[PDB]
RNA sequence: CGAUGUCGGCUCAUCACAUCCUGGGGCUGAAGUAGGUCCCAAGGGUAUGGCUGUUCGCCAUUUAAAGUGGUACGCGAGCUGGGUUUAGAACGUCGUGAGACAGUUCGGUCCCUAUCUGCCGUGGGCGCUGGAGAACUGAGGGGGGCUGCUCCUAGUACGAGAGGACCGGAGUGGACGCAUCACUGGUGUUCGGGUUGUCAUGCCAAUGGCACUGCCCGGUAGCUAAAUGCGGAAGAGAUAAGUGCUGAAAGCAUCUAAGCACGAAACUUGCCCCGAGAUGAGUUCUCCCUGACCCUUUAAGGGUCCUGAAGGAACGUUGAAGACGACGACGUUGAUAGGCCGGGUGUGUAAGCGCAGCGAUGCGUUGAGCUAACCGGUACUAAUGAACCGUGAGGCUUAACCU
RNA sequence: AAUUCCUUGUCGGGUAAGUUCCGACCUGCACGAAUGGCGUAAUGAUGGCCAGGCUGUCUCCACCCGAGACUCAGUGAAAU
RNA sequence: ACACAGGUGGUCAGGUAGAGAAUACCAAGGCGCUUGAGAGAACUCGGGUGAAGGAACUAGGCAAAAUGGUGCCGUAACUUC
RNA sequence: AGGACCGAACCGACUAAUGUUGAAAAAUUAGCGGAUGACUUGUGGCUGGGGGUGAAAGGCCAAUCAAACCGGGAGAUAGCU
């Protein structure tokens, strides 16, 4: 009856939700900007954005705490040597959601998820 | 609830020590019997701490002169007048109710001594 | 007498000086004050309609604020109306503070209790469950039977079926109220009382004897 | 579990008073561009509030 | 909390030394015997020469529970094992003269009185 | 007979009263306690087990009591399928035999996505006569009514003693119901840790995937119950059986014919909830709208222009609200959600580096690191300016006032 | 007794309580000697009964993870 | 009858752990099963865990839980040895 | 050595649940029995309807079996609907 409890399942189960964040992380790390459904969208907030605030801070074990979280290396060569050191003053907020209409496949209401700086 | 953990804090006793599981407790408990307040003693394990402000409580395991008893003590109420720790304990987890399945040689905990 | 209009803060416990815990629950009652007093000459009843809280003035319609403004009030979170006892007597824009209960010694708490959705009779009725093994096929948690056979040929009016549990005005009675703490603005009443924690209650003294 | 007579075109189009579309109601025009678009979504050409987003 | 068909241990030295619940007793329907609370029990085990035989038929006072007892600060105490002391069947006052183990401060009553003069702690 | 499934168990009831308990009362071969019997009474309550397919019954142990019936011997488009009663097989018996026996024994497929009525919930339309926002009265409807034991009165009354009260009061249980999460716990595949096999990240170290969450150990919030609070009442009215008072018909007697008083868990209220579709559509408070001009088969008629209010709806961020609608909060003059910051909580002293050890490992930095739904803050992100719906003073008759 | 109607025969064992089970009696309605009698180690997805362990079977259900069920888009039946 | 969870003979048979062609994870190689997006009600199905009790369930321990490997010690009645 | 023991392939089908307008006109999932033998399997052959074959169930003989299927006698006959 739920009360209380945050995060969406997604049709999915634990392992698929955790891997397709994972995936989902790298993309809008990688492209910047990518068009999902809205509740992956809305999901994948409180997954990236972790990453970035982790990245604010440059060790070995944040490093290496996020190469666990997102198992990329490139991915965590971009976090903490372009994206942690360009928010930098960004207190949460790096990313935002903009609701771009309806897949033709299914009828989803996609949306476009995208950091907030892209000022290249 | 600024209002509840105000509340709160206005009974929560000060001089509560700081000990962790795996210490040898003594808790000085008010005992009342009729007209007469006495004070007894309960001594052993401390195998679990909840940490909740005013609604914090531990449990110690006796084995009392025979078989093995768990008081829960609320830490803050009137009734737990004193805790004092005996011997120091040296364990790895926060939770040792692994110990209710041990007796005599196995329910031992080494001590801590840092 | 009157009741006044709370919150439910939440709940926590009082050690008494014996040892004794006491589960208390806080209901912050802020300055209840009268928006309308209403008597027989003009209504067919006397009661008062008082508001609490503070609403945004942007979010009050206008129908709203010209009423608060007639009674020359604060605008509040709502209006709620208590009936009157024969020799009380209330002016408009009178506050109402928690103070009123300090002798009531015990008191009835009515609020909207925690929504459960649509509840099957398992929940909802406390019917038990029938077998869960020993060949029951499909039908663990269902209602049984309905009803009889060609006499009536009808299932009867409130027969126990399955929706929505929750959500809906429960009065829980008798109350004992622990403190009243006027500088706070606190009313500690023994027990539980219905709803979530913010939830609008209506302490009223006990009608039981 | 069926029925038992044929139920009426009457009682058909009764239970279908219900599966009508709302229309959009209206849409809004954007600042910049000066194009139609759902609420809070973004248009065609890719503007939404009057800044210029995807462009692709 | 010991319902029907619960074996117990035997806190007393009667001569029984595991026993199990048949009826709880003290009202209809009643489902959970406690703290302090008479059951009525029949002896699965004795030993060879005890005041009690094996397959009597006869209460008992229940005395430390593996579910444990509530204090009014909201302390409980939980034993390692249920245990009772067989009182006698028609008028109470138990058979046995030992009493082993500990006990609670909730048997602070009239009859119990003699089962807490025994009885090495609380 | 172009099919109305038939015992018993389960789940779920529901009515009758010829009442098992509780409540009132008369007679008693009623001293008290406990009874017997009869009248009144249907509010609520009215076992768990052994055996058996069993209903029943016997037994064990409870209980205030373990009611008697109707409801297709209530209930298989709700469950079971043990019994009876298919096809296999055997025993006893009958028949020469095929076979047969409500004699016995072992084995043996129980389908249905609900159209209509009913019922439980939950909405959309329209009405309620200008529109709208709230608060209400209350016709009516539903829920709830169980009860033990201990103590005092009082070891008094009664009785030779044994024994042992009425009436009245206090406490504390059982079963049931409502709420709730402060406590005690359960869960907690979204938090932390341990660990086995194997694969990968080049490799060591560190991590990650897969093996039921790999197996485990703890555990936040929420939900929860075994947890903790509360409830069933007092009181009033009209009574049943019953008891009377005055009092004739019937100069006595007589509770009744006139008149009057008591009298029960039933009845109407008192308590809790729904409730104006209560078309008999009610009340109260507040808010908004104070333009022109044509046409006719001159009507509460139609149309054009100008206006578009109060408010609602849509959209968005959403919620201890939710199947969906609905309901609640917020939309930048803003804490609605996410992030962020601080705290808390949980786990249990991370990684890297240093030292001891041949090494597994241990110790220091270090109660460290990581911490979900929690708490207190913060406009960093997303809640857009607008558009849409809703109008422009609200009929006729009669009456009382226009001070 | 896979056989016994009366029958839950009677006695004993197990159980708090045992129409089933084991032992015995024998009044075998209606056993009985290759349509074999009586024993019988081992074997049996065989029938009946008891016990230890174990448990959501149950007391009495609670929470969680998934797949439907519910909403949206596309296709789109059936008995009657 | 279907682009059907069924049936269909032979041949080849890598790594690590393992007694093994079992089983787990992998290589070569091949696939993600021709409707998707949400939400996170009752109820049904497949599973996980569960306080105290521990067959009280029931026609009946049906189902579930439990046991489970290798070496060594040790092992009763009865027996066709 | 063994109609030997445990256990995969292989053959089977004891229990439960699902499914029962199925994914399937007999299956799936979890357990289950045999697994060097009276085993199992491929390819071919032979036996035919009052006939075959049968470790026997009235089983099997092309989703059909107390007498197959097809065609014919044949518009059998039907005091019955």
């Amino acid at each position: 009856m739920r009360h209380r409890k945050s995060g969406r399942q997604l049709n999915r189960n634990s392992s698929h939700r955790q891997a397709m964040f994972r995936n989902m992380a790298g993309s809008l790390v990688r492209h910047e900007i990518i068009k999902t459904t809205l509740p992956k969208a809305k999901e994948l907030r409180r997954v990236v954005e972790p990453l970035i605030t982790l990245a604010k801070t440059d060790s070995v074990a944040n490093r290496r705490l996020a190469f666990a979280r997102t198992r990329d290396n490139e991915i965590v060569a971009k976090l903490f040597n372009e994206l942690g050191p360009r928010f930098a003053s960004r207190a949460g907020g790096y990313t935002r959601i903009l609701k771009c209409g309806f897949r033709a496949g299914d009828n989803a209401p996609m949306a476009y998820i995208e950091l907030v700086d892209r000022s290249e | 609830s600024n209002i509840i953990k105000q509340l709160e804090q206005e009974q929560m006793k000060q001089d509560v020590p700081s000990f962790r599981p795996g210490d040898t407790v003594e808790v000085k408990v008010w005992v009342v019997e009729g007209s007469k307040k006495r004070l007894q003693a309960f001594e052993g394990v401390v195998i679990a701490i909840r940490n909740r402000g005013l609604h914090s409580a531990f449990t110690v395991r006796k084995i009392s002169n025979g078989e093995g008893v768990e008081r829960v003590f609320q830490t803050h109420s009137p009734v737990v007048d004193s805790i004092s720790v005996k011997r120091r304990g040296a364990v790895r987890k926060a939770k040792l109710y692994y110990l209710r399945e041990r007796t005599g040689k196995a329910a031992r905990i080494k001590e801590r001594l840092n | 007498m009157i009741g006044l209009v709370g919150k439910k803060v939440g709940m926590t416990r009082i050690f008494t000086e014996d040892g004794v815990s006491i589960p208390v629950t806080v209901i912050e009652v802020e300055a209840n004050r009268v928006t309308q007093v209403k008597d027989l000459a003009n209504d067919g009843y006397r009661a008062i309609q008082v508001t609490t809280g503070a609403k945004k003035a942007n979010r009050v319609t206008k129908p709203e604020a010209g009423h608060f403004a007639k009674a020359g009030v604060e605008a509040g979170r709502g209006l709620w109306e208590f009936r009157l006892a024969e020799g009380e007597e209330f002016t408009v824009g009178q506050s109402i503070s928690v103070e009123l209960f300090a002798d009531v010694k015990k008191v009835d708490v009515t609020g909207t209790s925690k929504g459960k959705g649509f509840a099957g009779t398992v929940k909802r009725w406390n019917f038990r469950t029938q077998d869960a093994t020993h060949g029951n096929s499909l039908s663990h948690r269902v209602p049984g039977s309905i009803g009889q056979n060609q006499t009536p040929g009808k299932v009867f009016k409130g027969k126990k079926m399955a929706g929505q549990m929750g959500n809906e005005r429960v009065t829980v009675q008798s109350l004992d109220v622990v403190r009243v703490d006027a500088e706070r603005n606190l009313l500690l009443v023994k027990g539980a009382v219905p709803g979530a924690t913010g939830s609008d209650l209506i302490v009223k003294p006990a009608v039981k004897a | 579990a069926v029925q038992q007579n044929k139920p009426t075109r009457s009682k058909r189009g009764m239970r279908r008073s219900h599966d009508a579309l709302t229309a959009v109601t209206s849409l809004s025009v954007d600042k910049t561009s000066g194009e139609k678009h759902l609420r809070h979504h973004i248009t065609a050409d890719g503007y939404y509030r009057g800044r210029k987003v995807i462009a692709k | 909390m010991i319902q029907e068909q619960t074996m117990l241990n035997v806190a007393d030295n009667s001569g029984a030394r595991r026993v199990m619940c048949i009826k709880v007793l003290g009202g209809s329907h009643r489902r959970y015997a406690g703290v302090g609370d008479i059951i009525k029990i029949t002896i699965k085990e004795a030993i060879p020469r005890g005041k009690v035989k094996k397959g009597d038929v006869l209460k008992a006072v229940v005395v430390r529970t593996k579910k444990g007892v509530r204090r009014p600060d909201g302390s409980v105490i939980r034993f390692d094992g249920n245990a009772c002391v067989l009182l006698n069947n028609n008028s109470e006052q138990p058979i046995g003269t030992r009493i082993f183990g500990p006990v609670t401060r909730e048997l602070r009553s009239e009859k119990f009185m003699k089962i807490i003069s025994l009885a090495p702690e609380v």
